[PDB]
RNA sequence: CUCUCGGCCGAAGCGUUUACUUUGAAAAAAUU
RNA sequence: UGGUGACUCUAGAUAACCUCGGGCCGAUCGCACGCCGGCGGCGACGACCCAUUCGAACGUCUGCCCUAUCAACUUUCGAUGGUAGUCGCCGUGCCUACCAUGGUGACCACGGGUGACGGGGAAUCAGGGUUCGAUUCCGGAGAGGGAGCCUGAGAAACGGCUACCACAUCCAAGGAAGGCAGCAGGCGCGCAAAUUACCCACUCCCGACCCGGGGAGGUAGUGACGAAAAAUAACAAUACAGGACUCUUUCGAGGCCCUGUAAUUGGAAUGAGUCCACUUUAAAUCCUUUAACGAGGAUCCAUUGGAGGGCAAGUCUGGUGCCAGCAGCCGCGGUAAUUCCAGCUCCAAUAGCGUAUAUU
RNA sequence: UACCUGGUUGAUCCUGCCAGUAGCAUAUGCUUGUCUCAAAGAUUAAGCCAUGCAUGUCUAAGUACGCACGGCCGGUACAGUGAAACUGCGAAUGGCUCAUUAAAUCAGUUAUGGUUCCUUUGGUCGCUCGUACUUGGAUAACUGUGGUAAUUCU
């Protein structure tokens, strides 16, 4: 006996079929609309999705009055207006089947990141999220997945400690000012 | 300077006469900050000297801000040394551990236990 | 294995006296002996020629008089 | 095994004690006392895990043989004490007064009481019998033994007993129409007043208890305990009055606490 | 579904017994 | 008297008994000391018997894989039941004596097998299912194999004893001492699995005990079992190249973006590492925080498989010539080989990717 | 994600298997920059083990005459710390493994009105009509003498 957990979980599925020229050419333009460093990523992004349909697919096998059924499902619809993928309007469990994994990829800080026009390409975006020039709110995030939540999203600085931001140029510019 | 240093969850434990407390060091361009230099902040923060404080578990965010830890501030040096921990009177010079290691005094426990009497005392 | 301590080097030499052994065929086939020690006494001085003594422990086979003796150089 | 156990591991232990999965291998096990070790707080997590005295086990075993802690008006040095249901814990160095009251969830809430509501107790009698020479004893559910009890005692009454003394101020008799609490079970910690109670001879009998708010439960007769004579009850209760709210109310509530305190 | 004892009701038998179905209370934590 | 659903219950009364291998009925310690020569306040060790707690142990009902090339089994030596006893903590063929001939079975007894400890659970899965579960939680069993004990509340205990069986250590040859399916470690076995490290700080446990002890457990070392995050570069200007908006019959003319080839340039941002210090911790290490150094492609250079079809991506070039070989399958190779061996190029996944095997 | 593809023929449609495909676990090969967790002598040999460690324990409160002590004040019965030893407790928990085991174990469910239970907690302890202002013999530790090649022997 160890006081140590041993709860994981595998966070994408591999595909059924190998070699299939429709599925590699629309992982490859996903990858590219969103600068993604392989499939697994796209793969992890389509798992998230695939288990979020399963438990509203599960939730609407339910009478409409079922205590659960409306626990569960104003839990689910708030998750998921809270990260920015539902609408307020259409937040109702039949709509949950409608989403879209270029709903969720939008929703990445790489992503966000671009749109806001702190960065100029979306490859841009991703270098300067994992060179530590991002911060969100506060804290320094240093992750390109990092999902934003839509509270969250209005206040996406460039932590003052970098370049960019507040000051102290890094070390290219004092090399190269420290030539005479 | 900018080193600012905050308080939360704070309690004045009469059973073990002292306040104990979480410390959060805010040090926006240093390091993380030594012990002294938080023992000294609280020492005149609540008007007690810095001899009688005890922190610990200091943990720095990502990022470069905060720092969290653990403080407690003892009535006299008395209760902190009947009630802190060894090795915490150790940091600050109050305590002597022995030197000798595990081994070489089990290996001492079994060498006399093959022994009677006070024959005991002479091996080793 | 470290040898940085006498400590390490007698629990380097357990290790060397309990290995499995592997073994060379042309050895156990035939009977090889490294010399110990080596005296000669020489017939003639002139000559430049004489009986050896080799002395040292045999290894291989069991060591027959009869079969040539080929020393490796 | 070949004797009695004397360790107790974490994912082992009783969940209404609220431990963690990573602290250690090993949960306290409680020592043999007035209460079952199911249904107990051991000492060390009231003034470790609960009310944050302490922060290790050192500091618990440092707290008590310092003699502050008390269990019905007596002074405990073991850490691993069994303290149960309405027992009273005293902390004289503070000046605090606790019951041990189950929570709404079914967990002990940690109930500050005022401290003249310190010196008595309601038990729950498990059992009458008459011995030596014709004087009769009561034995109630923390195995406290009382001889020549008031002959209207019947099993499942409650009684009302001085602490300082014990012995009997005054007592309930187990009827419908009166306020009881669930000690076991899955409606642990429910407050409602008794309906019917049902005879199934030769099995367990079956209670049936109604809320505040019309919500009708049962249970057995081994988790019953009469707080209250009619509706009022004898003791103070916690911060909810044994109103189990589903899971929607909860969420409602705590929504509403997110608005009003910002 | 009812005749007797007690305050329109509570006790007593039920009703040939089941299978079925719904509900209630018991079904350790961890894992799901 | 009191109680149960039901006592041969609890309590009461009477007549006695009460084991020398004997039942309780205090020849014990501490701290303060104080009041009418004598009384005393707290506490610790005690104690037959009740109850309580932790249990344990015998029972009730239902539930397990394969096999009939196992169809009848059980009872002389208890098999099924009765009566009286013995033994046992107690109920009972648990054992004895005397009786009766019963008991189980195609609704699969009995026998054999299991690469069988059982569950909680795990993999896979539309739904139904299949397979796994030695393995940290609960229960059982056992310490080389059997057997018998002492002590004790508790063991048929093995880091207790006594034997026999099998091994095996020191001998001065008479004797003596053994038990890693604990922690490390070694040999052997194998396709197959880590350091003879540090600490009782955390979690708890034991003791006469706030103090001592714990290879339990914790911390490091080894670790591509497996899971999570995530680098290997981004941008700007020019030279070509596309696709659009405006003006032009058209050609064309532009200020609108995009793309790589850049045998073209340019400074900026960096983590890898190097390494003060703080923080972490029982002491450390790691992570985090931070001074200083650390980036132009001959580097700080990403692999593993493949390119006829299935199945994504070459009828390229050279060599070989039914040879060497490739090829899960269909097949390729006998002189233009899209399949071998290489070079170039291309394809898939990517810090991972092949192959063998069990399984879904 | 409720899925299929190649191969029996001159060609076709079937039955049918083989092969392909994806996951999961062991092994092994090539490769490996950072960071967080993390299984790990189960399979075969419940085979065999060098060495070291894994279970000990004192409070004001059972027994202190070891100068082992700095040390009282001195006829102070016992100032205090206290090795050793006697006494008491624990060593029946934990840890390891999965050989045996097929209504057995185990799981759920119930019974002990058919038994025992250290300890903890509460009850009870002038309820017996029959030297005490304190009973007796030893035995360790200690001193001294030894035996055996050898032991935690005596």
């Amino acid at each position: 006996p160890v006081a140590r957990s041993w709860v994981c979980r595998k966070t994408y599925v591999t595909p059924r079929r190998p070699f299939e020229k429709s599925r590699l050419d629309q992982e490859l333009k996903l990858i590219g609309e969103y600068g993604l460093r392989n499939k697994r990523e796209v793969w992890r992004v389509k798992f998230t999705l695939a288990k979020i349909r399963k438990a509203a697919r599960e939730l609407l096998t339910l009478d409409e009055k079922d205590p659960r059924r409306l626990f569960e499902g104003n839990a689910l619809l708030r998750r998921l207006v809270r990260i920015g993928v539902l609408d307020e309007g259409k937040m109702k469990l039949d709509y949950i089947l409608g989403l879209k994994i270029e709903d969720f990829l939008e929703r990445r800080l790489q992503t966000q990141v671009f749109k806001l026009g702190l960065a100029k390409s979306i490859h841009h975006a991703r270098v300067l999220i994992r060179q530590r020039h991002i911060r969100v709110r506060k804290q320094v995030v240093n992750i390109p997945s990092f999902i934003v939540r839509l509270d969250s999203q209005k206040h996406i600085d460039f932590s003052l400690r970098s370049p960019y931001g507040g000051g102290r140029p890094g070390r290219v510019k004092r090399k190269n000012a420290k030539k005479g | 300077d900018t080193v600012t240093i905050r308080t939360r969850k704070f309690m004045t434990n009469r059973l073990l006469q002292r306040k104990q407390m979480v410390i959060d060091v805010l040090h926006p361009g240093k390091a993380t900050v030594p012990k002294t230099e938080i023992r000294e902040k609280l020492a005149k923060m609540y008007k007690t000297t810095p001899d009688v404080i005890f922190v610990f578990g200091f943990r720095t965010h990502f990022g470069g801000g905060k720092t969290t830890g653990f403080g407690m501030i003892y009535d006299s040096l008395d209760y902190a040394k009947k009630n802190e921990p060894k090795h915490r009177l150790a940091r600050h010079g109050l305590y002597e551990k022995k030197k000798t290691s595990r081994k070489q005094r089990k290996e001492r426990k079994n060498r006399m236990k093959k022994v009677r009497g006070t024959a005991k005392a002479n091996v080793g | 294995l470290l040898l940085d301590t006498q400590q390490e080097a007698g629990m380097l030499l357990r290790q060397l006296a309990n290995q499995k052994q592997q073994h060379l065929a042309f050895r156990d086939r035939r009977a090889y002996l490294f010399a110990h020690a080596v005296d000669f006494v020489p017939s003639e001085e002139n000559n430049l020629v004489g009986t050896l003594k080799i002395s040292g422990y045999v290894r291989g086979q069991t060591l027959n008089v009869n079969r040539l003796l080929h020393i490796v150089g | 095994a070949r004797g009695p156990k004397k360790h107790l591991k974490r994912v082992a232990a009783p969940k209404h004690w609220m431990l963690d999965k990573l602290t250690g291998v090993f949960a306290p096990r409680p020592s043999t006392g007035p209460h079952k070790l199911r249904e107990c707080l051991p000492l060390i997590i009231f003034l470790r895990n609960r009310l944050k005295y302490a922060l290790t086990g050192d500091e618990v075993k440092k707290i008590c043989m310092q003699r502050f802690i008390k269990i019905d008006g007596k002074v405990r040095t073991d850490i691993t004490y069994p303290a149960g249901f309405m027992d009273v814990i005293s902390i004289d160095k503070t000046g605090e007064n606790f019951r041990l009251i189950y929570d709404t969830k079914g967990r002990f809430a940690v109930h500050r009481i005022t401290p003249e509501e310190a010196k008595y107790k309601l038990c729950k009698v498990r059992k009458i019998f008459v011995g030596t020479k014709g004087i009769p004893h009561l034995v109630t559910h923390d195995a406290r033994t009382i001889r020549y009890p008031d002959p209207l005692i019947k099993v499942n009454d409650t009684i009302q007993i001085d602490l300082e003394t014990g012995k009997i101020t005054d007592f309930i008799k187990f009827d419908t129409g009166n306020l009881c609490m669930v000690t076991g079970g899955a409606n642990l910690g429910r407050i409602g007043v008794i309906t019917n109670r049902e005879r199934h001879p030769g099995s367990f009998d079956v209670v049936h208890v109604k809320d505040a708010n019309g919500n009708s439960f049962a249970t057995r007769l081994s988790n019953i305990f009469v707080i209250g004579k009619g509706n009022k009850p004898w003791i103070s209760l916690p911060r909810g009055k044994g109103i189990r709210l589903t899971i929607a109310e909860e969420r409602d509530k705590r929504l509403a606490a997110k608005q009003s305190s910002g």
